[PDB]
């Protein structure tokens, strides 16, 4: 059941499970082709599109899962766990919401399964950096994605 | 349906701080319903105060601020001002909508209890003419705004024909009403004079209008 | 400074068609959400509807929901509310505000009175209130006129509330502590000048 204060309520979610993943990880620390906005996505106030934007979430928030797949092997496995399955409801929320129309790009399973064993072929130093790259530039896009749905 | 619930009145003494508090019957308010107050002095639009939240809006004084204590949403008001008495009005979004409150009467206390000016007029040269008669009791400035207005002429009490407006708040805070009495041609040549008592707080001030 | 100008208002017969406009300017307007709120007579604040920054997504308040439209334009910088199958539970006065996002907040206009009733618009019968012999208040009696608003201005103003008889008619003055009050009553297009001499 979508509503603009769940979709709302569940990316302020995400954001403090990814700040208490953030925490939980730089205690023992203390390139990668991350979803990133851009002026062009029109998720920003200069050259804002509601009916671009919306897409470049769905498909950013559908690139990130391999990503979040990833975490969950990288002690608090329920909290990561957590992440990943809180995504999944936001992206079926915004599925709902765009259900006007769907041309996205949803990325392909075999290189997403492939850049994974790629991923954890690194050293344990390069996982942990991977790990900051990844919730910091998820946190990034989240927050870009929750300015920009108050306008559309 | 949900129901956004606020305190009908509240109180507070000059240079006083006060919290007037905003909530739901569907549960907690949180930072994703984007709480906003907007204060309304009478007859004038709604002015934002707050917005998300804690965001003040341009030219809010500091004195004013938001929060989320409990599971309301919170306005703050920290050295209250005479002018700071008004309604206030909270706005949660709830859903895909946004829904205000019934808003709170904030008063700020305790101050100048004012007598009304009283102003009557006979009925013109030109409305007797037309066979009609108005007379006209104009009521300003008075504090607090609840008055008693009894129609005079020959001591015994007008009984109808009296249209009163409801004492209505106006600039300076102050109250100003106004009192109609129609009459038949006939009545108002009839009788001696005529008189218009205001009763405020048992003081009761007197005018009177003669043919 | 960004502004927000409300039009056309007006009165109406019950079952009646109405379209309000929202003329923006001072801010990036295809960048916001945009909102109508409405103010019955003596009543508390009531949202009525929202539009989304390109106009993909309308909101309605459920007792409004299938009578009102909300439409937008750009580069025209404009809301609209389409208001059909009008009642008179939809007498108010109507603010049209953008929502707060990219470091602003929401910022409304000044409104437009929507009145709808069965009631036929009269102009004012206009008696003047004469000085009366011994600082002086003289005045301009406002009579049977529909609907508000009357404005008064001469050539110590004090333009009265209105009062509502059994009619549905009001009646106003206006006092000062040559005079001459300008009587104006717009929504029946009547303008009357009426020169207040003391009695002799």
């Amino acid at each position: 059941l979508t509503s603009s204060e769940r979709i709302d309520k569940q990316i302020r979610y995400i954001l403090d499970g990814i700040s208490a993943l953030r925490k939980e990880t730089c205690n023992k620390s203390n390139n990668l082709n991350l979803p990133k906005m851009a002026e062009k996505d029109g998720c920003f106030q200069s050259g804002f599109n509601e009916e671009t934007c919306l897409v470049k979430i769905i498909t950013g928030l559908l690139e990130f899962e391999v990503y979040l797949e990833y975490l969950q092997n990288r002690s608090s496995e329920e909290q990561a766990r957590a992440v990943q399955m809180s995504t999944k409801v936001l992206i079926q929320f915004l599925q709902k919401k765009a259900k006007n129309l769907d041309a996205i790009t949803t990325p392909d399973p075999t290189t997403n399964a492939s850049l994974l064993t790629k991923l954890q072929a690194q050293n344990q130093w390069l996982q942990d950096m991977t790990t900051h790259l990844i919730l910091r530039s998820f946190k990034e896009f989240l927050q870009s994605s929750l300015r920009a749905l108050r306008q559309m | 349906q949900t129901v956004v619930t606020q305190e009908p009145s509240l109180s507070v003494s000059p240079g006083g701080t006060v919290t007037l508090t905003c909530g739901l019957s569907s549960g907690s308010v949180t930072a994703s319903n984007y709480p906003g107050w907007f204060q309304q002095t009478p007859g004038q639009a709604p002015r934002a105060l707050i917005y998300s939240t804690n965001d003040r809006h341009s030219g809010v004084p500091s004195r004013f601020s938001g929060s989320i204590s409990g599971n309301k949403a919170a306005l703050t008001i920290t050295g209250a001002q005479p002018e700071d008495e008004a309604d206030y009005y909270c706005a949660l979004d709830i859903g895909d909508i946004t829904e205000f409150g019934g808003g709170t009467h904030l008063t700020v206390l305790g101050q100048p209890k004012a007598a009304p000016s009283v102003t009557l007029f006979p009925p013109s040269s030109e409305e007797l003419q037309a066979n009609k008669a108005t007379l006209v009791c104009l009521i300003s400035d008075f504090y607090p705004g609840a008055v008693t207005v009894a129609w005079k002429a020959d001591s015994s009490p007008v009984k109808a024909g009296v249209e009163t407006t409801t004492p209505s708040k106006q600039s300076n805070n102050k109250y100003a009403a106004s009192s109609y009495l129609s009459l038949t041609p006939e009545q108002w040549k009839s009788h001696r004079s005529y008189s218009c008592q205001v009763t405020h707080e048992g003081s009761t001030v007197e005018k009177t209008v003669a043919p | 400074e960004v502004q927000l100008v409300e039009s056309g208002g007006g009165l109406v017969q019950p079952g009646g068609s109405l379209r309000l406009s929202c003329a923006a300017s001072g801010f990036t307007f295809s960048s916001y959400r945009m909102y109508w709120v409405r103010q019955p007579p003596g009543k508390g604040l009531e949202w009525v509807s929202a539009i989304s920054a390109g106009g993909g997504s309308t909101y309605y308040g459920d007792s409004v929901k299938g009578r009102f439209t909300i439409s937008r334009d750009n580069a025209k910088n404009t809301v609209y509310l389409q208001m059909n199958s009008l009642k008179p539970e939809d007498t108010a006065v109507y603010y049209c505000a953008n929502r707060a996002g990219w470091g602003m907040g929401d910022y409304w206009g000044q409104g437009t009175q929507v009145t709808v009733s069965s009631a036929s618009t009269k102009g004012p019968s206009v008696f003047p209130l004469a000085p009366s012999s011994k600082t002086a208040a003289l005045g301009c009696l406002v009579k049977d006129y529909f609907p508000e608003p009357v404005t008064v201005s001469w050539n110590g103003v004090h333009t009265f509330p209105a009062v509502l008889q059994s009619s549905g008619l009001y009646s106003l003055s206006s006092v000062v502590t040559t005079y001459i009050c300008n009587v104006n009553h717009k929504p029946s297009n009547t303008k009357v000048d009426k020169k207040v001499e003391p009695k002799s």
